[PDB]
């Protein structure tokens, strides 16, 4: 991509968006998880 | 002799100073300004000044020093408080009453008017000596005896030796001729902090850095006369290892060096090192000052004052290894010093580098870092100091990208990374295991089996299991600790035991505030021993876990002991311990 | 006793800056009085000398100079302001010369700005809290006397409102421990309509006895723009080590006195340093600030609430990055808080103080001031992360305290925070807030809290 | 086309009041008045307080609540384009919902017809006060739970039988200024009213 | 099911996305900083050179007189 | 002016234009004075491109019409700076003192601010963004404000000067300024290039000011303001889904995303690409276009009002 | 050459290639001569390529130009130059081959930085000098058989 200060700022905000939303997911799979392994034992 | 011609802020142009040589000090203007010669262009010179040179006269004299910048050493350097440009703090504050530094202040940077108990040593009115050689000792205070080291670039047959006696710095203590001219030598010596001091011979480092501190000491070894790096922003680990060096360190003697830092933080410090103690091992009790000698230079003080602190600071350190000591220099903050750098830089227009800094910053951060190391003395009696450098790094947001980050850790052979994180968990040493290392391992083997062969062994196996830490810690991460077998867990659990019990300190409790390497070797045998001995038996985990509880808590305590018992006490208790946890998993397997 | 030389050897005019010609022995800065043809007066100051030359910038701009008909009277000083202990309730100009429709000060002293600088063996750590009236700085980003605590901002962000909440409300948190609190409030580069707003709020405070309002507008010629922080501050330390008084300083737009300076030093022909601003801006702000802190032999201090605005809403920008290793804090505004209609829009959770616990303490402030913070701190997180997880969790798995955290961070965000424009309030009080707030968790859940506290206080 | 980095665009806004900052995103979406209303701001709020409190004494209620519905809107974007509308619940829906509606009919302005060629200001706080009355009904009625299910069973009941008033809403950006206040007014009362028999209608059966 | 394209996604981003931007905020930084700086300097640091040339030529030119 | 990067066939699009431009007043339109006589000013391009155009112009009979005034690369370089001006004097002289309308094309602009540069420097300037010249803003209006018609004379001049940046951006100082002086920009992106569509023009990026006012009900169908706004939303909706579906996957999408991905589909492919040599009527044009948006139901389609969907939603 | 960043052990490495140096002997005299310079090293570094050599005992053999980071920045440009000289003089112009060593080229790169930056001059990539590349020409571009000698450097 073309380099500029609007550029780089755009890109850092990218990075942080990514972060979170990494994060988010995160939380969501370890929830979904949690409720798969209590399944797992409730069929067990 | 000479008058300025122009006054464009810091920089100054003064005329008639033909003989003036480069980088040779001057004092300016009737206010006895301070700066350094840049460039002499033509008949005139060029004059960076340092406090400001606001309210400059054109024709206002210039007045010549015929030396660099330059430190005073001999008696009275230790206890007091000195600037950057080896101004004393104390003394200023005392002379002015007033608390506001003048502004062109002229106070000597040691009293000449004090009186110091001297007594030379056996030689004789007649005979022969050479730069080097340590011909008298002064009792500066107690129990920190100052040797009296005649000046380097200075030899000569003895012609007069002052008999023992109270006299001051402005007395001719002695006094000598090489050719048929005599010279006659005070008890001051001044010698430029850009000049390294004159050594025989580079020897190598051979003894550790006993810091104290079990993590410091055990697993990331540090030598005497060996660079360290410390990522020091926040958790307050760098004051508590300062606090630590200066307390319980090897080292004979402590020259704490900040600059460009808050000026509240270096107010904090030095009334912390007035208030820290140390008790001697002669069961006598003394004050880190009378060992200790500190320059601070907070932001508000000249930048040029603020780059040259850390080379006033290290000159010190030679100085004082020239009598054979044991002395550890602490830059408070290096990263300061490089941002006092580049501002000196913009100031010359040079042409910029890599982030902004001058292109000579590693150059010169290397240059700085050379000088430490264990050397041999010059001229006679023989006798061998060590100068270590235990200088912090400051990376921005933690980011080891920076170019005097990567500079500095390309230089420093010891690293030991304070992690927020652990600081954020509550550790009191704050060391992270998994970044800090300490190259000169390979050089202090040899101290290392000669003390215990088996600890080096240790050593290795602690770090296996450091290195198994994180790997069981993913483990648990995707499936849990059930995936886990008997002899994972317990290595797991054995790691754990580590990190909660030895790994960490206590700091604050008297028991855990000054780990001797004696306790530090027997909690380690204690440690591994167990752990090797609990694993070749894979036996259930569950099982072993519970009849382990006794030889759980007991290397659990193996760190709660207090020192008061002393070494011969501790390693016996020790000892029975691990000899008593072997019998436990040896007898029920 | 010596009559200043009155030259009129103007050789050359350019911009704002003009080359005298013969000067006999200047100064380097020197203060000079110019006399135009028309008869009008304008003061300059003097920059770089050289051999009977000494280039002038002045003030209020130079049309109208011409090189036959302008003196150039000089005086021979370095701008001693006038200081006295009756400057105080008043309002002055960028230079000094009041404006409130007073007399000029009469001195005690004439102090040349630029003071020398506090030796580092006679500074003593700061202790004692600085109650301000906004609970978000005063329970979890403490504020001791003696710190130099900055106040990032951003263009649009309301920093003006919080900086009047500050100089009216402030206050020592001593009263119930058991009147020598002094604001010398600066103003650099405000904008024409908030100059109003200024005069306004320190023209019907209430409590006279204590500001003095130096003020900097924004077409008021820059070179005062310079000057005037270092007013303030020469005033300042007069008033807490010179008069033993406990002082409080607001620096309002700093970033507009780094731009005075990077304007001042372009005009010297120096070459720009890192992204733009001079290289010499460290040394600047450092001098600045360092300006402050608390001295043994003096019962006096001086604590600093600089306002400084970060461009393009970053940190990277060089003169918040800058000032961030010479001070010990950072209290930021939050744009989107702004816009959440929380009228002090403080991003408690991003802010802190480094030095926050000398002000938490048993003597001072209350004992269970630490305990509350760091519970406050820790369940606000809980409440974020909490909120986030419904945002994707569809909030029917949520468990109850789940839901007790998300109340309880509705309830800090539309109770705590947003406090009125004039809801003074008292730390004890607002530590009786954060104790109504915490109380919804069971006793057993703040974890935080030390033993012998929530009994002493979850009982209400 | 830059950012606010630019030296003019910096020194401007270190002395310029309000900042009507256009953002071309909305010019490439064809949106034709193109404030972006996240960046932009108005430091003359606090000095219209009198003018607004004697024009409409709860008009600056409205408007924060406005600008709070903007704000979540903005603020859960970012979540949706992670995981998607799947998980929203009653509330962010219905804040979506309105989000959508004031962006369409409130914002926009055609200023080619009698429509939108001069809004007065009445008109504007009627389509406001008009709006915020019905996302705060919508919220107040979700969450009344009523029926056993309330929540976004009863969004989609106010979607589909009450979507009426839905689109008289999103369509009374038509009222013509020609027409006079004492007409447009009166039209926006009666819609008002309308209105409120939702939401009340609504919870009659109890969903 | 689930669960797998959850993991799927987060390791992505995870792997993927942010391991792309990271370079590209680094290489963005050093083509201005790198590159527009420096070339900022060296212009005017050029441009002062041509003062100096001028202003000695000047007064060699006068002292010739 | 027609923002270009090096490679596209920006050389193509305008010979393109100079062999089709014409009125279209009712679809009327010897007109002798109607015929634009072109001038052709080319400034830095390579031999095969300036071949090419004379070839063109020679081959679409217009070679007793049109007008050359070439500066080769090999040519010397400050001839550059002066053949534009040249240029734009015969249109002036042509069109305003003689009466007839006048298409201008200066090619290669960036070879012009070459020019400028070289001499700035030469000079030992003061340098600009990127070390251009501080005035290339004054030369680059001086260059563009010599076109429109002029209320005296029956004459006009309508340039298009078309443009390559450097590297393919537009921050690059000149083709900003131009941005900032001409009242229009096309883009050629080299996505579309990529793609292998003849016709580059990204139609998003695309702007012209004067748009309101050659349009309307007296030269134009009604809806024509109406079509372009709903084409450039859905377009730029649809690029949105489709960026959201390339992380969300194909199975995430709905049904509006997916009336949308076919949309930009077949308006990328049907309705961008044309003829090397193939025109097309405005109102076939505008046919096209409402197929297009057919597509999506009545309802979809918010910019285009209910009077004129009447009118065209069925044909 | 060897790419390897700081803390690897790239000089472990090189000692060991050095002391194990030898044609592949599918003699003596024209056997590997190895030039060892050592631009801009540490002096524990210093130390231990001293004691490894001398260790080997193919001291006989090897030639040292040991540049220290204490030594002036300008003289470390001259080291490789000196290097590279006498491995000419011993290659083709006694016979023997020449296996020329050169450790942490950067610091050479870095004492380029530091002359051009002092005299001013045009910057390349990253602050360093325009003509770098023709200088680690006129470092590296010397290895080569000449064809009326037998020699190799």
């Amino acid at each position: 991509v073309v380099p500029t200060v609007t550029m780089l700022g755009v890109m850092k905000s990218r990075l942080v968006g990514a972060t979170r939303g990494h994060a988010l997911l995160k939380k969501k799979s370890d929830a979904l998880t949690v409720q798969f392994r209590q399944i797992l034992k409730n069929i067990v | 002799y000479g008058y300025v011609r122009k006054v464009s802020g810091p920089v100054v142009i003064a005329d008639g100073m033909n003989g003036a040589a480069m980088y040779e000090l001057v004092r300016v203007g009737h206010d006895n300004l301070i700066g350094e010669i840049i460039r002499l262009e033509g008949d005139s010179a060029t004059i960076q000044v340092y406090e400001e040179t606001a309210g400059l006269m054109v024709n206002d004299p210039v007045l010549r020093t015929h030396k660099p910048l330059s430190v005073e050493l001999g008696p009275g350097i230790l206890g007091n408080i000195f600037d950057g440009i080896q101004r004393p703090l104390k003394t200023i504050a005392i002379r002015s009453g007033d608390v506001y530094i003048p502004r062109g202040v002229s106070v000597p940077a040691l009293d000449k008017d004090t009186l110091w108990e001297f007594q030379p040593k056996k030689i004789g009115e007649g005979d022969l000596l050479t730069g080097g050689d340590l011909y008298a000792t002064v009792f500066e205070n107690s129990l920190m005896q100052h040797h009296v080291a005649l000046p380097p670039d200075a030899m000569g047959k003895v012609t007069y030796v002052a008999p023992a006696g109270q006299y001051s710095l402005k007395d001719t203590v002695l006094e000598l001729e090489f050719q048929g001219v005599k010279k006659s030598f005070t008890m001051l010596q001044a010698w430029p902090v850009r000049t390294p001091r004159p050594v025989s011979s580079k020897l190598a480092a051979d003894t550790p850095l006993l810091t104290g501190q079990r993590v410091l000491d055990a697993l990331f070894p540090s030598v005497l006369g060996g660079t360290c790096a410390i990522p020091g922003a926040f958790g307050c680990g760098k004051t508590v290892i300062s606090q630590a060096l200066s307390k319980y360190s090897n080292s004979d003697t402590v020259v704490y060096v900040g600059c460009g830092e808050r000026g509240n933080e270096m107010a904090e410090v030095l009334m912390d090192f007035p208030q820290l103690t140390m008790t001697l091992p002669d069961g006598r009790e003394e004050s880190v000052m009378k060992r200790t000698t500190l320059v601070a230079n907070t932001s508000n003080m000249p930048v040029a004052a603020r780059e040259a602190s850390i080379y006033t600071g290290i000159t010190i350190a030679e100085y004082f290894r020239d009598m054979g000591y044991n002395v550890s220099m602490m830059a408070d903050s290096t990263s300061r010093w490089a941002e006092a750098l580049r501002e000196i830089s913009g100031r010359l227009a040079e042409m910029p580098a890599d982030s902004g800094y001058p292109a000579y910053l590693a150059a010169r951060l290397a240059s700085f870092y050379e000088r430490a190391g264990k050397v041999k003395c010059l001229g006679g009696p023989e006798r061998t100091g060590s100068v270590t450098i235990v200088g912090a790094v400051s990376p921005p947001g933690g980011d080891f990208s920076d170019p005097v980050t990567s500079a500095t850790l390309s230089i420093v052979q010891v690293f030991w990374g304070l992690d927020k994180k652990l600081a954020q968990r509550k550790h009191f040493p704050s060391v992270n295991w998994l970044i800090s290392y300490s190259k000169y391992s390979t050089a202090l083997e040899s101290f290392y089996e000669q003390f215990d062969p088996d600890f080096i062994n240790i050593r290795t196996k602690a770090r296996e299991v450091l290195q198994r830490e994180d790997d069981l810690n993913e483990i648990v991460q995707l499936v849990g600790k059930d995936a886990l077998a008997e002899g994972d867990k317990i290595t797991l659990e054995t790691a754990k035991l580590l990190r909660e019990d030895y790994l960490a300190q206590n700091a604050f409790t008297p028991y855990d505030k000054f780990c001797p390497f004696y306790k530090s070797v027997w909690m380690m045998r204690n440690i591994i021993h167990f752990y090797n001995l609990a694993n070749q038996a894979v036996i259930t985990y569950t099982l072993i876990k519970h009849r382990l509880g006794d030889l759980f808590y007991r290397l659990v305590s193996q760190k709660f002991e207090d020192p008061a018992e002393g070494e011969p006490a501790l390693v016996a208790k020790f000892k029975k311990l691990h000899e008593d946890l072997t019998a436990g998993f040896r007898a029920l397997e | 006793l010596e009559v200043a030389m009155e030259y009129r050897t103007v050789t050359g005019v350019a911009g704002p800056l003009v080359i005298l010609d013969k000067v006999k022995g200047p100064k380097y800065y020197e203060i000079v009085n110019i006399r135009l043809g028309d008869g009008t007066m304008r003061r300059g100051q003097v920059l770089e000398v050289d051999g009977e030359k000494a280039v002038v910038q002045v003030f209020e701009g130079t049309s109208g100079i011409d090189n036959k008909f302008t003196t150039v009277q000089f005086t021979g000083e370095v701008l001693k302001t006038p200081v006295s202990l009756d400057m105080l309730g008043r309002i002055f100009n960028g230079s000094g010369k009041p404006i409130d429709n007073g007399p000029p000060i009469l001195p005690e002293a004439y102090l040349d700005i630029s003071g020398s600088s506090i030796n580092p063996s006679e500074r003593t750590y700061p202790e004692e809290m600085i109650q301000t009236g906004i609970s978000t700085i005063d329970v979890m980003n403490s504020i001791a006397r003696g710190q130099k605590i900055p106040l990032f901002s951003a263009a649009g962000l309301p920093h003006n409102e919080i900086a009047a909440q500050i100089c009216r409300q402030a206050g020592l948190v001593k009263r119930l421990e058991k009147d020598n609190f002094a604001i010398v409030f600066a103003a650099m580069g405000v904008n024409m309509e908030t100059a109003q707003f200024f005069k306004r709020d320190f023209e019907e405070n209430g409590s006279m006895e204590r500001v003095t309002l130096f003020l900097n507008l924004a077409n008021d010629p820059t070179i005062e723009r310079i000057i005037t922080p270092r007013i303030a501050l020469t005033t300042a330390e007069y008033l807490a080590y010179e008069c033993g008084k406990h002082v409080l300083v607001i620096l309002t737009d700093m970033s507009s006195y780094a731009d005075a300076l990077r304007e001042v030093s372009a005009a010297r022909e120096e070459v720009p340093g890192r992204r733009g601003y001079p290289g010499y801006m460290y040394t600047d702000l450092a001098q600045i600030y360092e300006r402050a802190g608390r001295i043994e032999g003096r019962k006096g201090s001086i604590t600093q609430i600089p306002i400084l605005t970060m461009p393009n809403d970053d940190i990277t920008h060089p003169t918040p990055d800058l000032t961030g290793y010479i001070t010990e804090g950072q209290i930021y505004i939050d744009r989107q808080l702004q816009n959440r209609q929380i009228y002090p829009p403080i991003n408690v959770l991003p802010s802190l103080s480094r030095l926050m616990k000398s002000a938490i303490g048993e003597g001072m402030t209350r004992r269970d001031h630490s305990d509350v913070s760091n519970q406050l701190y820790a369940n606000y997180a809980i409440g974020k992360d909490v909120q986030a997880m419904k945002a994707v969790v569809g909030e029917e798995a949520l468990s109850s305290e789940d839901l007790l955290y998300l109340e309880f961070l509705d309830k800090f965000e539309r109770k705590f925070v947003a406090q009125g424009a004039y809801d003074s309030r008292n730390i004890f009080q607002s530590l009786d807030l954060a104790w109504t707030l915490l109380r919804i968790f069971p006793r057993e859940l703040l974890h935080r809290i030390p033993g012998k506290t929530l009994d002493q206080y979850y009982s209400r | 086309g830059g950012d606010f980095s630019d030296p003019v665009t910096s020194a401007t806004l270190s002395i310029v009041q309000v900042f009507w900052g256009l953002d071309k995103k909305l010019a490439q979406r064809k949106h034709f008045p193109s404030v972006n209303w996240l960046i932009s701001y108005s430091k003359y709020s606090t000095a219209l307080e009198s003018f607004y409190e004697q024009f409409d004494p709860d008009f600056i209620n409205i408007r924060t609540k406005a600008r709070e519905v903007l704000q979540r809107e903005d603020d859960l974007n970012e979540i949706v384009q992670l995981v998607g509308k799947d998980a929203l619940a009653e509330g962010d829906k219905i804040t979506l919902e309105t989000a959508k509606l004031l962006r369409e009919d409130y914002l926009a302005q055609n200023a080619f017809t009698p429509y939108d060629k001069f809004c007065p200001f009445y008109k504007s706080v009627w389509m406001m006060r008009n709006i915020i009355h019905f996302y705060n009904l919508a919220n107040q009625a979700v969450e009344k739970g009523a029926g056993m299910d309330g929540q976004k069973i009863t969004y989609t009941l106010i979607k589909h039988r009450l979507g009426d008033l839905f689109y008289r809403l999103v369509s009374q950006k038509f009222e013509d200024p020609a027409e006079g206040e004492p007409a447009l007014v009166a039209k926006f009362k009666k819609l008002h009213e309308d209105l409120t028999a939702g939401f009340r209608a609504l919870e009659d059966e109890t969903r | 099911l689930t669960l797998d394209e959850a993991i799927k996604t987060t390791n992505r981003r995870v792997n993927a996305l942010e391991n792309v931007v990271k370079p590209r905020l680094e290489n963005t930084i050093t083509y201005i900083k790198g590159e527009l700086d420096e070339l900022e300097r060296e212009d005017f640091f050029r441009l002062k050179k041509i003062q100096g040339y001028k202003k000695r030529e000047i007064e060699r030119q006068l002292a010739s007189s | 002016p027609l923002f270009s990067a090096a490679g596209l066939p920006h050389n193509e699009i305008a010979a393109q234009i100079c062999r089709q431009a014409g009125l279209v007043k009712r679809l009327e339109k010897d007109g002798e004075e109607d015929n634009f006589a072109i001038v052709f000013a080319a400034m830095g391009v390579n031999m095969e491109t300036a071949q090419f155009f004379k070839r063109d112009f020679e081959e679409n009979g217009s070679m007793e019409r049109v007008t050359l005034f070439l500066n080769l690369a090999n040519d010397p370089t400050i001839e550059r700076i002066i053949t534009p001006r040249i240029a734009l004097t015969t249109a002036e002289y042509l069109a305003y003192e003689c009466g007839k309308h006048v298409l201008v094309i200066l090619t290669d602009m960036s070879s012009y601010a070459d020019a400028l540069r070289e001499v700035s420097a030469a000079r030992e300037e003061v340098p600009g963004r990127r070390g251009y010249p501080g005035y290339m803003y004054t030369d680059l209006a001086q260059i563009y404000e010599r076109a429109g018609r002029i209320e005296g004379r029956k004459g006009s001049i309508t340039q298009i000067p078309i443009l390559t940046m450097p590297n393919d951006d537009i921050t690059h100082p000149t083709p900003d300024l131009t941005g900032y002086i001409t009242e229009g920009q096309i883009y050629i992106d080299r996505q579309l290039q990529n793609r292998q569509i003849y016709p580059p023009i990204n139609v998003l990026p695309s702007l012209s000011r004067l748009m309101k006012s050659a349009i309307g009900e007296g030269m134009t169908r009604r809806d024509h303001s109406d079509v372009s706004n709903q084409l450039y939303a859905n377009y730029a909706i649809g690029k949105d889904v489709q960026a959201m579906k390339a992380v969300v996957g194909e199975e995430a999408l709905s049904s509006e995303d997916l009336l949308y991905l076919e949309f930009l589909d077949k308006f990328e492919r049907k309705f961008v690409a044309q003829g090397a040599y193939d025109s097309r009527n405005i109102f076939q044009s505008l046919d096209l276009a409402w197929t297009l948006l057919r597509i999506f139901p009545r309802e979809l389609l918010h910019r285009i009002p209910g009077k004129t969907l009447d009118q065209y939603y069925s044909r």
